[PDB]
């Protein structure tokens, strides 16, 4: 409400890619061709939940 | 002292690669079994979390 | 206070990969010799453990 945002989720359109993204964003797949990776930026990025 | 918080998150659905992101990391991964399609070139209608 | 625990455990068989798991990882691994058939790529009638 204040700083007008919205934050995003560790997701992909893949199971490839997301099966990327444990193990932090190091060497997540951000891209496969038309297949994207978004990895977490949010206030509970480095929590375990 | 138990307090809570809320958090709105973003997920993009069906949205597209531009043009210089839809390369692939490697020549050969994710690579479909020899005859088939490579659903990785199609746009994304799915996502995964 | 030496005790036992009874747990259940589920295996599944002959099951089928979803359509965007069913790819290789990379081109060249579990790659058969250069005469053969890779039955890498038939349903799994069999399970290990």
């Amino acid at each position: 409400g204040l700083f007008q945002e919205a934050y995003p989720i560790t997701c992909a359109s893949d199971p490839a890619l997301l099966r990327s993204a444990r193990d932090g964003e190091a060497h997540a797949r951000e891209t496969h061709f038309t297949q994207y990776l978004i990895y977490d930026a949010s206030p509970l990025k480095g929590l375990s939940l | 002292l138990v307090g809570a918080m809320d958090l709105t998150f973003v997920l993009p659905l069906g949205l597209f690669n531009p043009a210089m992101e839809r390369f692939a990391a490697h020549a050969g991964d994710l690579v479909p079994a020899p005859g088939h399609p490579e659903p990785r070139a199609f746009p994304p209608r799915q996502l995964f979390f």
